[PDB]
């Protein structure tokens, strides 16, 4: 079978302008385990993108974690572009300091 | 510390 | 309070060219402690955490020689499969397997597990008892009937019962300063008007360990569900986890609202209200 990904876009610390911090993507629920991330900055791909090791839940569907150290500012834009098969096409999750 | 002998399905 | 060690295994067949992508990784408790990707290049048993990095060259080794022996299973597997199934060459499949053991508060054997998985569904499971399998479907069962031929779960419990626990024992020793500690969430609260007379009250734990809690919305103490959101426990990324549940509230009354958080790091339930 196949599942659709569930998205949250975040920082591991309380976002601050001028703060060095690191932007999460965390993509879950999620199968077959095949999927393509990427880290937004207005619009364009962040090349320095690591992500976790596979695994999955309980109910064998998949999860990772992708990451990239970023400092956040008043203008800039961030979020998380995420294509699997059971999307139609790419979906985007903006970053919201709040959530 | 992974199992041993792992058996085919 | 009890624990566990856990090892996943995923492997995706790829019908243009080679063989399947092969990776595991190996868990105590919320922390991962080693890992194995077919696609890296050292093609060997990898630490992810430093307690274990204490380990010698014949664990590595071991390690490395035993992990290698599971893709190649799990390879076998996915034809085997693709045969029980009548499926075709051509596509793509996943083939996934769990297992370990839990010890409980006494710190002795509690349970152990070995399931697996064909396309992200249940397939086979050794039952609880470690004597039985759960097969969900035919293909299942012809498996099943061959492991039981071969006592397959009779060499599973000796491994579940002896080696899992005594490793898992090594482990939660060798790494105690953190595997034996709690990490209480470090909770506070925002609040966001949405409209001239609305506002949401949003109620954070950061920073936690393990990842298990519970977030709770009481309105004059009494619990709420209606008009609140809770995301899914999340993973900072520095081996802590994260979480957040929001209310929609009458601007004016946020102090009727309390947030309660339950964690095995706090000796009790902390309770939050809006300044």
């Amino acid at each position: 079978i196949q599942r659709t990904p569930k998205i949250q876009v975040y920082s591991r610390h309380p976002a601050e302008n001028g703060k060095s911090n690191f932007l999460n993507c965390y993509v879950s629920g999620f199968h077959p385990s095949d999927i393509e991330v990427d880290l937004l900055k207005n619009g364009e791909r962040i090349e320095k993108v690591e992500h976790s090791d596979l695994s999955f839940s309980k109910d064998w569907s998949f999860y990772l974690l992708y990451y990239t150290e970023f400092t956040p500012t008043e203008k800039d834009e961030y979020a998380c572009r995420v294509n699997h098969v059971t999307l139609s096409q790419p979906k985007i999750v903006k970053w919201d300091r709040d959530m | 510390s992974l199992y041993l002998t792992v058996a085919t399905l | 309070g009890s624990h566990s060690m856990r090892y996943f295994f995923t492997s995706v067949s790829r019908p243009g060219r080679g063989e399947p992508r092969f990776i595991a990784v190996g868990y105590v408790d919320d922390t991962q402690f080693v890992r194995f990707d077919s696609d890296a290049a050292s093609q060997r048993m990898e630490p992810r955490a430093p307690w274990i990095e204490q380990e010698g060259p014949e664990y590595w080794d071991g390690e490395t020689r035993k992990v290698k022996a599971h893709s190649q299973t799990h390879r076998v597997d996915l034809g085997t499969l693709r045969g029980y199934y009548n499926q075709s060459e051509a596509g793509s499949h996943t083939v996934q397997r769990m297992y370990g053991c839990d010890v409980g508060s006494d710190w002795r054997f509690l349970r152990g597990y070995h399931q697996y998985a064909y396309d992200g569904k249940d397939y086979i499971a050794l039952k609880e008892d470690l004597r039985s399998w759960t097969a969900a479907d035919m293909a299942a069962q012809t498996t099943k009937h061959k492991w039981e031929a071969a006592h397959v779960a009779e060499q599973l419990r000796a491994y579940l019962e002896g080696t899992c626990v005594e490793w898992l024992r090594r482990y939660l020793e060798n790494g105690k300063e953190t595997l034996q500690r709690t990490d209480a969430p470090k909770t506070h609260m925002t609040h966001h008007a949405v409209s001239d007379h609305e506002a949401t009250l949003r109620c954070w734990a950061l920073s936690f360990y393990p990842a298990e809690i519970t977030l709770t919305w009481q309105r004059d103490g009494e619990d709420q569900t209606q008009d609140t959101e809770l995301v899914e426990t999340r993973p900072a990324g520095d081996g802590t986890f994260q979480k957040w549940a929001a209310v929609v509230v009458p601007s004016g009354q946020e102090q009727r609202y309390t947030c309660h958080v339950q964690h095995e790091g706090l000796p009790k339930p902390l309770t939050l209200r809006w300044e």
